[PDB]
């Protein structure tokens, strides 16, 4: 079709980092939207489905009490800051090992020009060992 | 229906040929052109005759107590296995994704079965007549001595005296 | 796009409760869907994306088995009472904080004047600290 | 609408297994879409929403550190072996009971005959007992 | 208009009152501007309770868990509803039944039982007013009044009885 | 281009005029009229010029061991703040959305690195010459005394005698 697309990856070999790839079998970026500066920019206006996925993983637990941390955030034209459109936290401590799935979905209306980011906090916590584990996309609808 | 190494594009109508392993669709046939295919790039690879628009993303690299076995390449992923002593706690599509470590076989308990493959080790208590006085994972319950004139009697812990 | 859709978010000031609202930057309450009675209401037969988000959060752990639910029920004029459309459950428990988030989405058919409602077993482990964390939402698809 | 789609749910009556039905309120299969061998079978070329949720459950902790993988993998006739769309992991255990939901969903571009399947290495974990529960579901957009 | 029979809805693509199917049975062949529903029966393990027009019936849940009892079979018109044995209550209620049991609590030496337990709610434990004891852990012995004596030896507490 | 304080609304092929902080766009501008702006309502906020459909929601009230430093006004978002003694263990966009009370060094440990409001304390064990008899979030490992005879040694959780 024609609908502004995209789901992108994380890049499997960046460790201790999130950096998203488009060139990628089972990836998307098409139809106007853009990947710059590791946000992706939104080409026209209209109501889009914006989700994404992280998985983090650790061999223990630390001295302290670990919170990993979610957001997709947006840029609006309109509002020029990082606007939380979607976050969630989650606790995997309290040598065995543990993972931890956030899920972030919803449909939103941007806007031309629209940048959205797809953060963490503890990038050194991020599982890249198998595919599609960790993704951020968007569709207009 | 096509020759092998070939499909039919439903778009073209016609039978336009595969990718090798190592290379991806560049760009796809018409009533004109065939497949224009493409090497794979960095930490890229497609191990089938395909027309995917990309290459599948190669794993990260092995983990911790983890050894590659086979290296990323452009025809192939990246399979990490567990060094000897461990087994695979959680396969993944081909190889490792998660070590652990061969169970130990107190002092009572045998190794019923061992497995540095992808199972863990087997405890088992020692029957009456056998026994292990050692913690091992590959030790089993070894049969009594029975000596000629008992002097200390046998438990599962330790062996018979004379 | 005139298509049907609701992306409602919790009032985070009415503390103890889930009030959904829609008079939000970044919410959507559109083309039909009605917001009554703390519910959305399908203006339209079609298929629809429903989806839905909830974020608890404790300091600690009091019995030995703390449950939380999510829930997004349908009422259907061709149906008279709740249905669970999507469902999941989470065991936070078995002073550290603690973070549960439950997601909740699928596709569905519905008819002109079905009741849609978002609602958890424990309101007052709702957090509402940030926004994104809590919302509830469907678009005609 | 004339769009390909499927929202298929977990048998109940199938302990010890995941095989999915679409005889059923409130689920869906239709305009093309094929369930055969407990796999999707895409009816046409397209940008298609995949998603699904599992559910377990367990009274307590073995031994063993517990591990619960949910995976929709495709088999793409452009690449026939199972390649893992969307992923994830989670970990209960390191007799109160627990409960772990694990949610997977994104936008992907599908061919005709392509086949796509929702599976979890731990059946005997799986939780059927109310509805919306465990689903696996996709719609062309 | 748009005002019909009872067990009869609006079905706006025919334009026109249609048939509801029953309690058993769901909609196989919607309305049309010629002719009426057409309703079949539920098959296996599924249900609906209400007149209805649904493509499908609904799913009846799984067996019951351990420690549970089944009181309502699956049937074409009813859920299976499982409660918890006697001495269990409900942890967790589900739309219609219970979905976790749990033992009922205990009430500890020097505690009674202030209030039965129900198949929703668990038991409630506290201490004996001043002249009573338990020297029990129970979820059913309440606290009982001490001894009754000419020679008060040792005095009594809500743990122990008195002694004389 | 557009005056600031304007913006070009792609729909009204037009300039239009922007809403200020504490307000959003009840109405968009059209061919005809210009933006109508009405101040944002309760717990709700705006801190940029804009043209958003409704303000921002305001966060909820401050946790427990949180103190409120700034309030939720039309302009601005609520910020927490954690009292004295207490560490952020995770910051919120502004400001603190958990608190936590500052790890002490049992005897025998010192403050390697004192409590910024962002990090907890980090201890440190007591460098031989020196020692910490005290659990204290803020007292260090000091010199053991020093003398002409030394009685008893000193260790890492008492003085030295002399
Ligand atoms: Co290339
Ligand atoms: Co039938
Ligand atoms: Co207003």
């Amino acid at each position: 079709s024609d609908m502004p697309v995209a789901h992108v990856v994380a890049n499997p070999q960046a460790e201790g980092q999130l950096q998203w790839l488009n060139r990628r079998a089972n990836a998307l970026l098409a139809n106007g939207v853009e990947l710059r500066d590791n946000q992706l920019v939104v080409p026209s206006e209209g109501l889009y489905l914006i989700y994404s996925q992280v998985l983090f993983s650790g061999q223990g637990c630390p001295s302290t009490h670990v919170l990993l941390t979610h957001t997709i955030s947006r840029i609006a034209v309109s509002y020029q800051t990082p606007v939380n459109l979607l976050s969630a936290i989650r606790s995997p401590c309290q040598a065995n090992p543990w993972y931890e799935p956030i899920y972030l979905g919803g449909v939103f209306q941007l806007e031309p020009g629209d940048r959205l980011s797809a953060e963490i906090n503890r990038p050194d916590y991020l599982d890249f060992a198998e595919s599609g584990q960790v993704y951020f996309g968007i569709i207009a609808l | 229906t096509c020759r092998l190494r070939e499909y039919y594009d439903q778009t073209a109508q016609m039978c336009c040929s595969k990718c090798s392993p190592g290379q991806h669709a560049k760009v796809f046939c018409t009533k004109t052109s065939d497949t224009v295919c493409d090497s794979c790039e960095d930490s890229t690879y497609t191990q089938l005759w395909n027309w995917v628009p990309e290459c599948l993303s190669c794993g990260s690299r092995c983990s911790s107590d983890q050894v590659e076995t086979q290296a990323c390449t452009r025809e192939q992923n990246r399979i990490c296995t567990c060094r000897p002593g461990w087994y695979c706690a959680l396969s993944k599509q081909e190889g490792c994704r998660l070590c652990a470590p061969l169970r130990k076989c107190r002092p009572g308990f045998g190794v019923a079965r061992p497995g540095t493959e992808t199972s863990d080790v087997v405890c088992k208590p020692c029957a009456p007549g056998t026994f292990s006085n050692t913690t091992s994972s590959t030790d089993i319950c070894r049969p009594h001595q029975i000596c000629n004139v008992v002097a200390i009697p046998g438990n599962a812990s330790m062996d018979a005296v004379c």
